[PDB]
DNA sequence: ATCAGAATCCCGGTGCCGAGGCCGCTCAATTGGTCGTAGACAGCTCTAGCACCGCTTAAACGCACGTACGCGCTGTCCCCCGCGTTTTAACCGCCAAGG
């Protein structure tokens, strides 16, 4: 395997990330395992949240993910919601919060 | 009352000798080994007859 | 001028309903206008300051993104 | 000026392989990815300057991912990262 | 006719606006208010539309959060009618004075 | 004889707004913190200055959260605190989901 | 354990807060929220010390963990 | 020293050093640390000036940190600045909701 | 013996300027050192973001000015900008 | 109002201790000198921000009108304040098993 992405069996460009670290004014030198490690973490985070995205979009018989799907999938998670607490999505809205004092009883 | 005893045993991990402390709680039948150096901890059940050599023996078998 | 009064009561109603608010008092609307105004004051002050150092007389979406990240009210969606 | 679009397509085909996406959904996703990357990287730079270590290896990245994400996500991420380290180190 | 002593109107429109996706404040008057605030610190500034849309987005989100905590303040007040000092207490706790 | 209630409490509020000394004294707080950390890492020592830092931050944290909770109850047309008030204040700040 | 928190301690917390009249379940609720607070704090503090490869948590790491939760405290060299 | 040559009180070159070792940029200009040092100088001047007035209030000669927290909590813009800031031996505003005062 | 840092003597002199008849506690001097640390760190972080949202890596005083009036609130900020600008003139007018 | 009496404030007092002066070092600021490209600047080009209007229409405004939660009041009942009474979280000195 010529490319390090094929040498990692992953989907992200590592030397991209290493140049980002170099053109970051982050450290002075950057080792060889840290960019691979961080890119793998990124790839796991993408796949993990896109799981909840897939189920949340499948909730409404629509092949395409909309932003409302993403906000729903975040707020229906616990770890991602405490992750994204200061965070707002464009075209998001919020959850159905109908209080029990409101329904006609 | 709990018994806090120092021993002359060698820690199975950090290899510092005379640095393993044994805390034997007989009220709940729970013995505790502690390393004063690298800071590890091992727990094992004890009876009423046990002594620091009894749980340190159980720690040797728990590793192997 | 007076676009602060361009805020309409039915818009405040719609925001309360998506906000989930059932019952609306009458002494609310201008208070709402004042809070919205002070919010947007601090926002556009910081965005224009970011554009002041940009030496370009036009403010971008990216500018407003960076400025609201500075407030910690950080919003995604448009890149930045 | 590159976005991460086909990377998202390949992750998506690896997870829900019959799923489309809108444009602005991809935009919010790349916003998300950039935010996460910046937060971790800056926290790693804090690790360096709080620890006087003139470079950064993978161990710093592991402890920073611990510092940001909570438990279950953190442990699964540490697992995935070490597995990637393993397979890249083997070849 | 079917005048309907109330209850279905408000909650039904809550159901509609939470089925909803898009904005609520319409574009032009909000834009003109933005430019009036903008005409105060540096004169004569030009804008792209996506900035204004982001401003509108985050504005409505900010007010939605204010309304949510205000709503819970009212529910704790054993009332459904909101009050202004509800909003003042909410912003007191949010540290945004 | 007997004093009438509420008075001594406010008098010691005026007294306890003065000395910034630590309210929870040391040894039990230290035991609680030690019994907590142990759950994260066994055989862990603590720099005593760090213990004082934890103590300071914890006490100021709880005092401020009490202030917001107290103002919630004052808004709630009452004088006495409730646990639901703490839930309301925390729901505004966003600790719990 | 957690019951080392005395009732007049949380009362003194109300007093420096300036709170007059006290209910019942307040005490256990207080101990719970204090617990979760210290849980997150000391968790990432020990994470810092894990990276430190050392067997004592520094006061520095406590300070930096407070910064990481946006709870910046002066006074003790931070 | 450039600080004396700027007629100020904060050491320039220490700050110039710390800007280098902070990975703050790639290159560092000439007088940027002078400007930053003067900013620091006026900030601490204003803060400790109000602290001096706080000591004038209590008729104390040595500054206690309670003076510092009080002078932070009195002024508007300073308190909006240091909103997320607390200080050991801080305390709070001596403050009473008069609706809880008796009748 | 490793040599540690403080800013105590500097702000100490400044305190002696603005109040000759005034003492201070040691812990508060450490607090002020932490204060300078915090303000410096927020400024520098805004400077790095100034760099990356300007795609440049040189730092001049102009960036410091725009950083300060990004962070600090208005009136205080403008007074501080005035102090810094007059100091820039007095230094760079001479060597 | 109004007195008695708790509660607190506030004034010498002394003591002790750390803030501050002070003093002899040495290592980073300085001083000076030498490459170098980043950027301050000149200038080219085409986009897009702006302004304007005509047409469409759905959205706001005013009012008619009942009405029903908000609220002031009430009685009530209960359960925290507080002051009193033990009482138990912390450390200090002779026993009677070892050696
Ligand atoms: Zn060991």
């Amino acid at each position: 395997a010529k490319t390090r992405s094929s040498r990692a069996g992953l989907q992200f460009p590592v030397g991209r990330v290493h140049r980002l670290l170099r053109k970051g004014n982050y450290s002075e030198r950057v080792g060889a395992g840290a960019p691979v490690y961080l890119a793998a973490v990124l790839e796991y985070l993408t796949a993990e949240i896109l799981e909840l995205a897939g189920n949340a979009a499948r909730d409404n018989k629509k092949t395409r993910i909309i932003p409302r799907h993403l906000q729903l999938a975040i707020r229906n998670d616990e770890e991602l919601n405490k992750l994204l607490g200061r965070v707002t999505i464009a075209q998001g809205g919020v959850l159905p919060n109908i209080q029990a004092v409101l329904l006609p009883k | 009352i709990k018994q806090k005893l120092e021993t002359q045993f060698t820690c199975l991990f950090c290899n510092h000798d005379n640095s393993v402390v044994c805390t034997l709680d007989k009220k709940n039948s729970i013995g505790l080994l502690e390393c004063k150096k690298c800071n590890l901890s091992f727990q094992a059940p004890i009876n009423s007859l046990s002594q620091p050599i009894d749980i340190y023996s159980d720690w040797i078998d728990a590793c192997e | 001028r007076d676009n602060i009064q361009g805020i309409t009561k039915p818009a405040i109603r719609r925001l309360a309903r998506r906000g989930g608010v059932k019952r609306i008092s009458g002494l609310i609307y201008e208070e709402t206008r004042g809070v919205l105004k002070v919010f947007l004051e601090n926002v556009i002050r910081d965005a224009v300051t970011y554009t002041e150092h940009a030496k370009r007389k036009t403010v971008t979406a990216m500018d407003v993104v960076y400025a609201l990240k500075r407030q910690g009210r950080t919003l995604y969606g448009f890149g930045g | 000026k590159e976005s991460y679009s086909i990377y998202v397509y390949k992750v998506l085909k690896q997870v829900h392989p019959d799923t489309g996406i809108s444009s602005k959904a991809m935009g919010i996703m790349n916003s998300f990815v950039n935010d996460i990357f910046e937060r971790i990287a800056g926290e790693a730079s804090r690790l360096a300057h709080y620890n006087k270590r003139s470079t950064i290896t993978s161990r710093e990245i592991q402890t920073a991912v611990r510092l940001l994400l909570p438990g279950e996500l953190a442990k699964h991420a540490v697992s995935e990262g070490t597995k990637a380290v393993t397979k890249y180190t083997s070849a | 006719p079917h005048r309907y002593r109330p209850g279905t109107v408000a909650l039904r429109e809550i159901r509609r606006y939470q089925k909803s996706t898009e904005l609520l404040i319409r574009k032009l008057p909000f834009q003109r208010l933005v430019r009036e605030i903008a005409q105060d610190f540096k004169t004569d500034l030009r804008f792209q539309s996506a900035a204004i849309g982001a401003l509108q987005e985050a504005s409505e989100a900010y007010l939605v959060g204010l309304f949510e905590d205000t709503n819970l303040c009212a529910i704790h007040a054993k009332r459904v009618t909101i009050m202004p000092k509800d909003i003042q207490l909410a912003r007191r706790i949010r540290g945004e004075r």
